[PDB]
């Protein structure tokens, strides 16, 4: 009896994506560049907090 | 209780690790 | 416990709120702090050479081997995960015994690590410098306690946890994409960034078009195809966390308050990544510390056989991702089991969440009910029904597709993993959401 369950479940969730409100291409531009932005910050300060440790890493020990 | 600021723990932050970078420097001149 | 609560130090809520700028600010130190810390490597370490007991913990943990972000953030879940239980089980008080029992494990837990044969033999170390390792391991655990509290207390954007998980993983996919470092085994110098080694191939093997080939389809290191779909599966996630149910709500106790009250599709937004990917973490650990002691028996050879140790059998192997397609041809039901197991779990996380976490249908209708908050087109009576047709749905749905995502990541072979992705992207959006906060604010 797990094949109705799974049945209902496709269903809804299919009614569901249908109702959900989409991102355009503005929205979608502006999450992306904020997610490009946030990702560049903590990544790159990470990547150059790395590199200048690297050589002192080495030095100090 | 003991009440601190942001100042007061980023200036703990940067002193522990102040501390232990001169805990390392202290080691490498002392084994020379 | 009361007089044992209050020697501890504390963060000073703010007076006024925060600016948005000075949010920013604190969480780029608070972010400074940590990176600097997890890069700095503890005093006494006798060698670092013997395999990393926990090293499948390390992406959920925040945690880097032998630096003084060796815990990561451990103290902090371990504490909030025995005070919900302790909750359960039966405010400014209960917070201050959060803290207190989170430097307790995180004394306990400098002590398991001491022991675990990591950072050499802890009998040849003596006294002092086990001793002089856990001070800096306390006093580590100290700071990651005081901006995490800083950062929810409001001098910060976010969480401490979801900071520096969110932190490492972009940090791990910038630096296998331009790191400097270069490997060699007699085919000359490759750089380990992809994109570095790209303009290096470019420029060194006689503008070769096999260099194109030799730095988009390369085996060895980080190569270009795993780039691109590191920033496919990122922009497929985004455009999925765009997604939202949009309840068209008024207000009846003030009237003139018409609104959107958004049901995101990813309901539990990274809920259930981090639990599914932090029972694989310690279920991983555990069948380590089985295996690599208590090896032979048969409960311990069906929860894992390792043999780098990459599972090759067991449960442990079934809730890996597979290696390569050749695993996949020649092992059809462990792909099967994978991609089950991914989906399925992330499901029920999510919904198990929706109801411990006072987000359920039944939660929201009363605090709708608290507020007075009407949906437009339905009645006072029938605002539960409604939510009951949509948040589970939503709450299902959303883990499904993020397990599917995680699964479509570690297909693509994308820098980061699936879970690294779908946490940092989440992140970053929990962000932009608190940025755009602010700005309707004004």
């Amino acid at each position: 009896q797990f094949v109705e369950p799974s049945r209902q479940f496709v269903k809804d969730s299919i009614r569901l994506v249908k109702r959900c409100t989409k991102p355009d291409r503005k929205e979608f531009q502006k999450i992306a560049m904020a997610t490009a932005i946030g990702f560049a910050i903590m990544g790159f300060i990470g990547f150059f907090v790395k590199l200048i440790h690297i050589p002192i890493n080495n030095i100090i020990v | 209780g003991l009440k601190v600021g942001p100042v007061p723990v980023l200036v703990m932050s940067l002193l522990f690790i102040a501390s232990v970078f001169m805990l390392h420097i202290w080691g490498k001149y002392t084994r020379s | 416990i009361k007089p044992f609560c209050v020697i501890l130090p504390e963060i000073q809520k703010p007076e006024r709120k925060i600016q948005f700028k000075e949010k920013v600010l604190w969480t780029a130190i608070t972010l400074f702090i940590f990176l600097v810390c997890c890069q700095i490597p503890l005093f006494g370490i006798m060698s670092s050479d013997s395999a990393d007991p926990f090293y499948w913990m390390r992406v959920i943990l925040a945690s880097n081997r032998g630096t003084l972000m060796e815990l990561g953030i451990s103290p902090i879940v371990t504490s909030g995960l025995i005070m919900q239980l302790l909750a359960g089980a039966k405010r400014a008080l209960f917070n201050g015994a959060q803290k207190l029992f989170g430097m307790i494990i995180t004394i306990g837990q400098s002590i398991v690590y001491v022991m675990t044969g990591m950072y050499g033999d802890p009998s040849e170390m003596g006294a002092g410098i086990c001793l002089l390792i856990t001070i800096q391991l306390f006093v580590a655990g100290l700071i990651v306690l005081l901006l995490d509290e800083l950062l929810q207390k409001g001098y910060g954007l976010g969480s401490g946890i979801s900071l520096f998980i969110a932190t490492n993983i972009c940090e791990t996919i910038v630096w296998k994409a331009f790191s400097p470092t270069t490997v060699n085994t007699g085919r000359g110098m490759e750089f380990e960034g992809a994109i570095i080694a790209l303009f290096h191939l470019l420029a060194t093997r006689t503008d070769k078009v096999r260099a194109l080939r030799e730095a988009f389809y390369r085996q060895n290191l980080p190569n270009l195809m795993n780039l691109i779909a590191t920033i496919f599966v990122f922009a497929v996630v985004i455009y999925f966390q765009g997604f939202r149910y949009e309840l068209p709500i008024r207000s009846t106790k003030v009237r003139g308050q018409i609104g959107i009250y958004p049901i995101k599709l990813f309901y539990t937004s990274n809920i259930p990544i981090i639990l599914q990917s932090a029972l694989v973490s310690n279920l991983y650990v555990i069948s380590q510390m089985l295996s690599a002691r208590f090896s032979g028996n048969l409960l311990v050879s069906l929860l894992g056989t390792w043999s780098r140790a990459y599972p090759v059998g067991g449960l442990c192997y079934y809730l890996s991702p597979p290696e390569s397609f050749g695993s996949v041809l020649e092992d059809p039901v462990h792909a099967v089991v994978y991609i089950v197991f991914m989906l399925g779990s992330c499901a029920f996380f999510s919904k198990t969440w929706i109801e411990v976490s006072g987000s359920s249908p039944r939660d929201i209708a009363k605090q709708f009910k608290d507020q007075g908050m009407v949906i437009n087109g339905k009645r006072e009576t029938s605002i539960y029904r409604e939510l009951k047709k949509i948040i589970p749905t939503a709450a299902a749905f959303g883990g499904l597709c993020i397990g599917a995502l995680s699964v479509l990541a570690d297909f693509l072979g994308a820098i980061g993993s699936g879970t690294g992705i779908l946490l940092a992207v989440t992140i970053i959006y929990q962000y932009f959401e608190i940025f755009v906060k602010e700005q309707s604010e004004v």
